[PDB]
């Protein structure tokens, strides 16, 4: 007869679920967009010329996109990099001087209040005693009055002392990859009809994620990766209405946003060395920043989405759509950055619908522009967007929504209240695991005498 | 030659996963906001590596891969037959079932080595 | 450690739609093979073929080389190891020697020289190859009787008379009284119609505390008879106990 | 089984302290103002570990615990009898007395290994 | 303890403009001449949210 | 401002009387004896220790 004996094994394919300290990866071309450190990379390890994926045949693992860590990780990282980029730049602590403002130079149409303001103020010079009488223009959202005849102050001066971004850095979202340390692994769920949670049938393993760029926005996830087969929805609790309903696209709906005003950047020195980059006069006509989306394409994609709602809300129901309920600009509008300025775009135009099913045209959109931002709960900072000189046009893909829902029938409203969901949009395919290669087993073997 | 890849035999039968044991060991080591992140990870790499290597050392093995010892298989550690394991189960399955009694076995495999060495010399 | 579900089958003439399905639970559906076997009263237990859900390799016996087709479906996971799939079989060229129950049974383990040997078996689906027309079951109630006067034990049940084809199911209280049940085989009369009986043993002291509902379900005729068996008996050796 | 504990045999006789040699080796590795402190310590851990492991490697031993070599005991290294040491003294006492000539012995135990390897192969 | 001490105060609020001249009196009481008045009540000019 | 928020003291609510400390006389009169008992083992079997 035989009695089994334990034998020790190294390098056994056994992992365990965990989290850890991940690290970036940049494309080799990206370290040639130098622009004096475009926001992230200056110090990041190149991405492999020959990347590999290993399809774990016969393997099943249970993902949970909501109970991920690289989302919390990525979100705190973008913040850390954010403050680290503004630590050496110019602080506007003496820019809280009282301002004297008027509406802009025009044949006013009484209805429009005048989105910009032209303002004289006293500023300190390169010497601490002498002062000036410089003039600059500000957008309506940045200023707020106190009642001389009329006056104004920056809306940030009562909340927080702000810092201006150096006009040297760029805000471009570059594809960033999240790679694992040694003795760690990241699991990619190569499942078309994957709703983010549970046992993914076919799993592969990869060291680094595909290029995920930090496109930060509200109610609209932009430039990401579309779904493969059908527009599949993802939500923690479809029953609990208080949970945001992340929607991924199958076709990238096209959006073209611009600001037509040709502008001036007059460098107002408030010395020493510190150089405020004010706006100057306006060159050309006046007409706000807008966004264009083809009506037909969107009227088709919305049908494609409601088609996937009915698989949650009964074979035959009616799904209405409405604009945001109420709150700050960051929540009720399309907060995003494009080319250096921060648009807040009304979302009421697109959400006009009511769904009863069992040529050339566009849907124009009306955006306000802000410079003094307070992004994030209150932890981005307050930061002065340096004015851009020229016409700013960007084209973007929309790849998803951050929806919310309010019992005869039910209506949907754009949310985007918190920024972690934006990362959870594209970070749903990945989970982190410890490698533990100490496999003990029985076999009919005794150690030599 | 058969090279399914790193972790490629995590879902195959344990006998079949014995065939690929050098690939997993190879890639285990893989020898300023970003800097602290990267460096911290790079230290935990060598620490996770040297813990398991330390164990594989103080069990007398020291020799990479499969290593035998004179410990008896207490059948209560998920009693199944051999053909019931090495033709059927996978290593995740296996270590899950054995996870309960693992620590005890690690403790036993410690002490027996030492006595061997001691009186072996002498 | 999971049980495999086998799908009951219609009586069928020498020509008609033929298929039997089989469901799974509690195992990794793509490791173990799938073996099919059929036991008739004339030729014994005969192995038909086997097929693997991961690869799809079917090896059939030459006795079914050109009239039986086997099929497997796609796996629907539950956890990292367990899963839930299914597999069908369509045996064409229905001869009368095919009459008799038949089964599904999966392989034993994933690798070796004995990869597919059938370890885990199913419930059993029964055929009746017959031109004869379907007939519903005549469910009569059987009167309780005395099994022991000194011990206080009786017996009561239902009698399923004159049905074709096999089989007829008989439950109790929609599945509440399963203890003491004894169902007897059906005999085929000289006409073409079967008849079986069934009796559960329950104590004599239970009269107004438990309801006895024998649920005879016959699927080929789509009939569900819910008979109420009376707890009052007619035996002169049990009346001593009431 | 006898398990006095980590360092528990530091005051026992050297022969008795040979009985507990796996426990000390086990716990040797034990695999933002606070952060730099913790991390620095955690690096010096693996460095102190890999120096001694490096030595134990280039003396040909490589094998944890007691290891023999063909170096002659120059009696001037605190000449006492064997029963005069392994039934009497403790390891602190011992390494104190031998501390003077230690480095020379580490140097000798280097060179002899290499020649062995070389001509052993060939 | 010192390192942790300065590290805890690095992000907090600096009183660099709190050195404005103060105008003080003894506290509101029926003074007992012996006690000099341990507290003081003081008006001062302070900068607002605007410079 | 801006953001910087000095946390001043305001008016006083209630009577005025300083911060004080209380130690039981007896317990301390006993512990001091216990201590001087251990001084004499340093300064001679019979000496006088003032405070
Ligand atoms: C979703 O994704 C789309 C597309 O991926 C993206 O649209 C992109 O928008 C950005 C800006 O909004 C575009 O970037 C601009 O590109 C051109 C020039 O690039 C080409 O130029 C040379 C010419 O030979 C080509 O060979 C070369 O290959 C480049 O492709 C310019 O309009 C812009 O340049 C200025 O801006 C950048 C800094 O903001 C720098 O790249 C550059 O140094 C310029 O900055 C300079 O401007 C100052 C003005 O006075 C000047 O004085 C300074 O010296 C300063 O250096 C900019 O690079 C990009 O091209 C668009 N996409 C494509 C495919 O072209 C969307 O933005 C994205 N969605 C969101 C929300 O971001
Ligand atoms: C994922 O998991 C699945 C299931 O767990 C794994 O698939 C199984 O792999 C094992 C091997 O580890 C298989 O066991 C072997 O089975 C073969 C097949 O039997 C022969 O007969 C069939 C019918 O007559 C025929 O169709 C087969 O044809 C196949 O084989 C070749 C190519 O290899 C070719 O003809 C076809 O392309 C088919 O692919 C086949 O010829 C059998 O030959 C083996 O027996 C030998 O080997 C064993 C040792 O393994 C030895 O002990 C024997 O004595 C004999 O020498 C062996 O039994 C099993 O059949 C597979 N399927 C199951 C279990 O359903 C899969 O490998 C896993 N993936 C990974 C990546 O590991
Ligand atoms: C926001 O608000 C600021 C106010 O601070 C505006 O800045 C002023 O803009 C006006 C134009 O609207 C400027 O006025 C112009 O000044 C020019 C420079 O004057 C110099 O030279 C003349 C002699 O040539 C001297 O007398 C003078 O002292 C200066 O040394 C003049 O050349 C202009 O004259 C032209 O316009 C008049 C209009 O009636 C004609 O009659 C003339 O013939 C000639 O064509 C004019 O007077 C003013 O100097 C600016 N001041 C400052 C401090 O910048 C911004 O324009 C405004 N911007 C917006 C978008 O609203
Ligand atoms: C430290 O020193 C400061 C000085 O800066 C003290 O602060 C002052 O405290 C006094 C109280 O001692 C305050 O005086 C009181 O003001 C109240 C508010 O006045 C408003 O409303 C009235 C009309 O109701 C208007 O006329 C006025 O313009 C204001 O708009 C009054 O309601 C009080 O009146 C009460 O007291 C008088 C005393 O005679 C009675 O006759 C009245 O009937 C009534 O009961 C009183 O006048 C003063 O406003 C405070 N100033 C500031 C700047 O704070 C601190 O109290 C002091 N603290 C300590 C601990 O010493
Ligand atoms: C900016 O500073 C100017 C001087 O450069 C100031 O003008 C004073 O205005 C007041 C009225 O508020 C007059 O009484 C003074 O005579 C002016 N001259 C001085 C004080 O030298 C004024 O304080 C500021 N004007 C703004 C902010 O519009
Ligand atoms: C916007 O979406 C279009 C798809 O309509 C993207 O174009 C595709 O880009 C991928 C690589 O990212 C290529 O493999 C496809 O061949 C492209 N399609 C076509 C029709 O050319 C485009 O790159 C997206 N722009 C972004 C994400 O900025
Ligand atoms: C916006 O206005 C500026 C003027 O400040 C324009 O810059 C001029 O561009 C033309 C040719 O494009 C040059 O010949 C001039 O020398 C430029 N002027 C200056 C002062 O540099 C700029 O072109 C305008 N932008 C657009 C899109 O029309
Ligand atoms: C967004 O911008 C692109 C480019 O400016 C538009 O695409 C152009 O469409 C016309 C047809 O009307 C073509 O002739 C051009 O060749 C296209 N340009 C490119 C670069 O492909 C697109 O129509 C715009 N979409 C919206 C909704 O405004
Ligand atoms: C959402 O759209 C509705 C219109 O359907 C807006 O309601 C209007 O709000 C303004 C206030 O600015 C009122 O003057 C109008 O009378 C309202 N119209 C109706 C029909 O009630 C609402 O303000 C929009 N809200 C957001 C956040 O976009
Ligand atoms: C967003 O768009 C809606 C509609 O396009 C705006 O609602 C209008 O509000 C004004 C008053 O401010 C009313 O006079 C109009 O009748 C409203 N329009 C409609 C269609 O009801 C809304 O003001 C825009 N801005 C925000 C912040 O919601
Ligand atoms: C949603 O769209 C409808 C129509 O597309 C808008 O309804 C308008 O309603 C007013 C009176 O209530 C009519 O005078 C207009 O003619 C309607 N529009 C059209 C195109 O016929 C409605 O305003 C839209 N809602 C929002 C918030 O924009
Ligand atoms: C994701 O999808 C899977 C199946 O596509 C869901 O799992 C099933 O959920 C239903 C109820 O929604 C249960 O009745 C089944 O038992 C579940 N199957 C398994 C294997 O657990 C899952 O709930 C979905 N989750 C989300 C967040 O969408
Ligand atoms: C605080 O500022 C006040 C004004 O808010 C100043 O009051 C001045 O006092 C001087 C006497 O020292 C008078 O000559 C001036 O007329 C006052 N008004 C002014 C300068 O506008 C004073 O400097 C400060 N008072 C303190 C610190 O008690
Ligand atoms: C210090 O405070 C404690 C608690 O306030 C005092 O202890 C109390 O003593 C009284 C007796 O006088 C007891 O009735 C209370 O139950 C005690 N309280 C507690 C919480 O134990 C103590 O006397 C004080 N010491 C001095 C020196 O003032
Ligand atoms: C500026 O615009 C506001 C908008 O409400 C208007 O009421 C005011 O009269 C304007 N002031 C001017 C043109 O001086
Ligand atoms: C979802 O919401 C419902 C009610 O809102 C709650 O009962 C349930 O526990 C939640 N979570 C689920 C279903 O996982
Ligand atoms: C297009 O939009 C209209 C309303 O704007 C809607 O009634 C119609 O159904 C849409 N077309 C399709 C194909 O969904
Ligand atoms: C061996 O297994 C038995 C099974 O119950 C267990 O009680 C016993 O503790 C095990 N041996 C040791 C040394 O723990
Ligand atoms: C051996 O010991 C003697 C004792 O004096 C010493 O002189 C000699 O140097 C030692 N051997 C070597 C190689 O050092
Ligand atoms: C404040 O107290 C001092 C204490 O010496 C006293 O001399 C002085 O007169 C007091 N001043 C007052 C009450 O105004």
């Amino acid at each position: 007869a035989e009695n089994l004996w334990v034998t020790v094994y190294y390098g056994v394919p056994v992992w365990k679920d965990a989290e850890t300290t991940l690290f970036c990866a940049s494309d080799a071309k990206a370290y040639e967009t130098e622009k004096h450190n475009v926001w992230a990379t200056h110090a990041c390890v190149p991405t492999d010329p020959n990347p590999q994926e290993i399809h774990l045949e016969n393997v099943t693992e249970e993902f949970n996109m909501w109970k991920n860590n690289m989302v919390e990780q990525m979100h705190t990282d973008i913040i850390s990099l954010w403050d680290q980029s503004l630590k050496p730049c110019v602080k506007l602590t003496p820019l809280c001087v009282t301002l004297q403002c008027t509406n802009v130079t025009n044949n006013i149409t009484d209805d429009m209040r005048g989105e910009m303001k032209n303002c004289s103020f006293n500023m300190t010079t390169e010497l601490r005693d002498k002062k000036q009488k410089v003039y600059s223009l500000f957008y309506r959202l940045d200023v707020v009055q106190i009642n001389s005849n009329k006056e104004y102050r920056l809306i940030n001066c009562n909340t927080s002392a702000c810092t201006q971004a150096c006009p040297k850095v760029s805000f471009e979202p570059i594809p960033i990859h999240y790679c694992a340390p040694a003795g760690f692994a990241i699991l990619k769920c190569k499942d078309k009809k994957f709703n983010g949670t549970g046992p993914c049938p076919s799993v592969s393993t990869v060291q680094c994620t595909h290029g995920i760029k930090p496109v930060v926005s509200t109610q609209l996830l932009l430039n990401g990766s579309l779904a493969e087969e059908e527009v599949m929805i993802r939500s923690e609790n479809i029953t609990n209405n208080a949970k945001n309903i992340l929607v991924q696209f199958n076709t990238p709906v096209q959006i073209n946003c611009t600001r037509p005003m040709n502008m001036t950047r007059k460098s107002i020195r408030i010395g020493p060395g510190q150089a405020f980059y004010a706006l100057g006069d306006i060159i050309g006509d006046i007409r706000q920043a807008h966004c264009n989306v083809s009506k037909a394409t969107w009227n088709e994609t919305l049908g494609k989405v409601v088609k996937q709602l009915r698989k949650h809300f009964g074979n035959n129901t009616i799904i209405r759509f409405a604009n945001s309920s109420g709150g700050d600009l960051e929540v009720t509008t399309h907060s995003f950055n494009c080319g250096g300025e921060f648009f807040y775009c009304n979302t009421s135009g697109l959400f006009n619908s009511t769904w009863i099913s069992n040529s050339n045209d566009s849907i124009t959109l009306p955006c306000r522009i802000k410079q003094i931002i307070n992004m994030w709960q209150r932890i981005g900072q307050c930061m002065y967007a340096p004015p851009i000189q020229g016409v700013i046009r960007c084209v973007s893909n929309i790849t998803g929504l951050i929806l919310t829902r309010d019992s005869t029938t039910e209506t949907f409203r754009p949310g985007g209240g918190d920024m972690r969901d934006n990362w959870r949009s594209e970070l749903y395919k990945y989970k982190v695991v410890k490698i533990e290669p100490l496999g003990v087993a029985p076999t009919r073997c005794k150690r030599r005498v | 030659a058969v090279f399914l890849g790193f972790l490629g035999a995590a879902g195959s039968t344990m006998g079949a996963a014995s065939m690929t044991l050098t690939v997993q060991a190879r890639n285990l080591l893989s020898g300023t906001v970003w800097g602290i992140k990267q460096l911290q990870a790079r230290v935990l790499a060598v620490e996770r590596y040297l813990r398991d290597q330390q164990l594989l050392g103080i069990w007398g093995c020291s020799g990479k891969l499969i290593c035998c010892t004179n410990v008896p298989w207490n059948s209560s550690w998920s009693n199944r037959n051999l053909s019931e394991i090495w033709d059927n189960m996978t290593w995740l399955q296996w270590d899950k079932e054995i996870s309960n009694y693992t620590q005890i076995i690690y403790g036993l495999l410690e002490e027996s080595q030492n006595q061997q060495e001691k009186n072996e010399q002498d | 450690q999971g049980q495999l579900v086998q799908s009951g089958a219609e009586l069928k003439k020498p020509g008609a739609s033929v298929k039997i399905s089989c469901k799974t639970s509690g195992y990794r559906f793509n490791f173990y093979h799938i073996n099919w076997i059929r036991q008739t009263a004339g030729r014994g237990p005969e192995w038909m073929g086997w097929i693997s859900p991961y690869s799809g390799d079917k090896n059939l016996a030459p006795a079914f080389q050109d009239r039986v087709i086997m099929t497997t479906d796609t796996e629907v996971p539950v956890t990292s190891f367990t899963s839930t799939g299914a597999a069908y079989m369509e045996i064409r060229n229905l001869k009368f020697d095919d009459t008799g129950t038949y089964f599904c049974a999966k392989g034993l383990l994933r690798d070796g020289s004995s990869t597919w040997l059938p370890y885990l078996w199913g419930q059993g689906t029964l055929l009746t190859v017959s031109s004869a027309s379907t007939k519903g079951p005549s469910v009569f109630p059987l009167a309780p009787s005395s099994k022991s006067t000194s011990g206080g034990t009786a017996a009561l049940g239902c009698l399923v008379k004159d049905y074709f084809p096999e089989p007829v199911t008989v439950s109790w209280n929609s599945g509440a009284l399963t203890s003491g049940v004894h169902t007897f085989p059906a005999v085929l009369q000289s006409s073409g119609l079967y008849s079986l009986s069934s009796v559960v043993t329950v104590p004599s002291s239970s009269l107004g505390t438990q309801t006895y509902i024998c649920n005879v379900n016959h699927k080929p005729s789509n009939t569900k008879v819910d008979k109420r068996v009376e707890p009052k008996s007619c035996d002169k050796g049990l009346e001593v106990l009431f």
